[PDB]
C-alpha cells in the first residue's frame, strides 16, 4: 500500500540529514565528503523568458536559469523534518524557485546556501540589483 | 528504481501539484510531459492535505568526515559491552487516513522498562510536517492482543523522548561513556530511533568535560549521562544488529540454545532482554 515519494540514490543523504541535529551543515558536509547532491527534483519545462526572480507564483527561468518546484528544493521539506523559520512554516513549498543554471546539479544546496534580496526580489549574488 | 523511504501512505489517489510534490515522483501524472513537469494554468494547489510519510527503510551507510559511524563491529561491540542496552519496539499500523506503515507503539529496553507512546507520525501538509497523532490499531492475531490495552495509554513523544534519556542516563552514567543499541532484525528499531535520536560530530557536555550522549532542544545544548536531566534527546548512540551473525530462526530460539532464566513473558522489554542476553553469551560465554 502506498506511493513512493523517492528513489535509492537519495536514501544515504536523506537519512543522514533526516537524524542530524544540524540537517543544512550535515548536507554540506555529506557533499565536501564527496556525495552525490539530493537528485528527484522537480525540474519545470518552461519558455526561459520570465522576470529571473527568486521565489515565484508561476515557473520565471530567464535564459540564465531553470525553474524548479518549491518544495523539492528545500532541504526540510525532503527530509520531513521541521524548518527554521519562527512558525515552523516553508517559504518554498508552493512557489516555484529560480536556479542558475551553473548552480542547477544541487538545487537544494543552493537554497541552502543563498538569500534572496527583499528590495528587488532576486538572489543576493545571481541578479541581485541593489549594490 | 523506487525506495520504501518516505512512501506516501495517504489514501489520495492523485499526486501533488508541482510546487508541492517533494520530488518528481510523487508530481501528478497529469502534469509530467517530456521528460519533466509543466505548470499547468488553471490547476490549482491543494491547500488543505494531510499526507502519512513512512519513516521505514532509513540507511545510515554515509561516511562523513567527523560524523561517527552508529553501527559497529563485533569486535568494538565487544569493548563496549559495559554500555549494551538491548532494545525493542512493538509497532501499530497506520488506519483510516492512511495505510502501509508502522509507528513506534511500546519501546522495550533490557533495564525491563516500557515506554508506551501515542500513535505519531510525519504528516507533510501545505506548509510543513506535523509531526503528530495518527489514526492507527494494533496487528490482528492472538499474538498481538496484549497491545490492545497500550491503544489507549501511551504518553506523548515529548514525554517519551525525555523519559528514555532518562532511563539510559540512570543506568549507564557509571558504566560508559556512550551507549550500544543491541538489536536483533533493526529497521523497526531504526525507525523508532528517527523520533528520539540525533546525531552530529562528537561533542562535550555543557555542565562539564565528559563525551556528549544527550542533546537538549530547549537550549541547542549538549549533557553527558551525568549532566542530562530535562534532555529530549539521545544524541550519537552506537548499535549493532546481532541477527547479522549467523543465527538462522527468531530470537527466542536463538536465545533459549544458552539460556534458560529468560522465559518469554511476550513484551518488548522482554525481547530486548534476550537480545542482549543472547549477543552476552555468543561473546562472553
Ligand atoms: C500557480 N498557482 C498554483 C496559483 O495558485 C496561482 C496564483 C496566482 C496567480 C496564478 O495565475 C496562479
Ligand atoms: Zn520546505
Ligand atoms: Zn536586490
Ligand atoms: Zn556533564
Ligand atoms: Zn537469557
Amino acid at each position: 500500500a502506498g506511493n513512493a515519494t523517492e528513489v535509492p540514490a537519495n536514501s544515504t543523504v536523506l537519512s543522514f540529514c533526516a537524524f542530524a541535529v544540524d540537517a543544512a551543515k550535515a548536507y554540506k558536509d555529506y557533499l565536501a565528503s564527496g556525495g552525490q547532491p539530493i537528485t528527484n527534483c522537480v525540474k519545470m519545462l518552461c519558455t526561459h523568458t520570465g522576470t529571473g526572480q527568486a521565489i515565484t507564483v508561476t515557473p520565471e527561468a530567464n535564459m540564465d536559469q531553470e525553474s524548479f518546484g518549491g518544495a523539492s528544493c528545500c532541504l526540510y521539506c525532503r527530509c520531513h523534518i521541521d524548518h527554521p523559520n519562527p512558525k515552523g512554516f516553508c517559504d518554498l513549498k508552493g512557489k516555484y524557485v529560480q536556479i542558475p543554471t551553473t548552480c542547477a546539479n544541487d538545487p537544494v544546496g543552493f537554497t541552502l546556501k543563498n538569500t534572496v534580496c527583499t528590495v528587488c526580489g532576486m538572489w543576493k549574488g545571481y541578479g541581485c540589483s541593489c549594490d | 528504481n523506487v525506495t520504501g523511504l518516505f512512501k506516501d501512505c495517504s489514501k489520495v489517489i492523485t499526486g501533488l501539484h508541482p510546487t508541492q510534490a517533494p520530488t518528481h515522483l510523487s508530481v501528478d501524472t497529469k502534469f509530467k510531459t517530456e521528460g519533466l513537469c509543466v505548470d499547468i494554468p488553471g490547476i490549482p494547489k491543494d491547500m488543505t492535505y494531510r499526507r502519512l510519510i513512512s519513516m521505514m527503510g532509513f540507511k545510515m551507510n554515509y561516511q562523513v568526515n567527523g560524523y561517527p559511524n552508529m553501527f559497529i563491529t563485533r569486535e568494538e561491540a565487544i569493548r563496549h559491552v559495559r554500555a549494551w542496552i538491548g532494545f525493542d519496539v512493538e509497532g501499530c499500523h497506520a488506519t483510516r487516513e492512511a495505510v502501509g506503515t508502522n509507528l513506534p507503539l511500546q519501546l522495550g529496553f533490557s533495564t525491563g522498562v516500557n515506554l508506551v507512546a501515542v500513535p505519531t507520525g510525519y504528516v507533510d501538509t501545505p506548509n510543513n510536517t506535523d509531526f503528530s497523532r495518527v489514526s492507527a490499531k494494533p496487528p490482528p492475531g492472538d499474538q498481538f492482543k496484549h497491545l490492545i490495552p497500550l491503544m489507549y495509554k501511551g504518553l506523548p513523544w515529548n514525554v517519551v523522548r525525555i523519559k528514555i534519556v532518562q532511563m539510559l542516563s540512570d543506568t549507564l552514567k557509571n558504566l560508559s561513556d556512550r551507549v550500544v543499541f543491541v538489536l536483533w532484525a533493526h529497521g523497526f528499531e531504526l525507525t523508532s530511533m528517527k523520533y528520539f535520536v540525533k546525531i552530529g560530530p562528537e561533542r562535550t557536555c555543557c555542565l562539564c568535560d565528559r563525551r556528549a550522549t544527550c542533546f537538549s532542544t530547549a537550549s541547542d545544548t549538549y549533557a553527558c549521562w551525568h549532566h542530562s536531566i530535562g534532555f529530549d534527546y539521545v544524541y550519537n548512540p552506537f548499535m549493532i544488529d546481532v541477527q547479522q551473525w549467523g543465527f538462522t530462526g527468531n530470537l527466542q530460539s536463538n536465545h533459549d540454545l544458552y539460556c534458560q532464566v529468560h522465559g518469554n513473558a511476550h513484551v518488548a522489554s522482554c525481547d530486548a532482554i534476550m537480545t542482549r542476553c543472547l549477543a552476552v553469551h555468543e561473546c562472553f560465554v
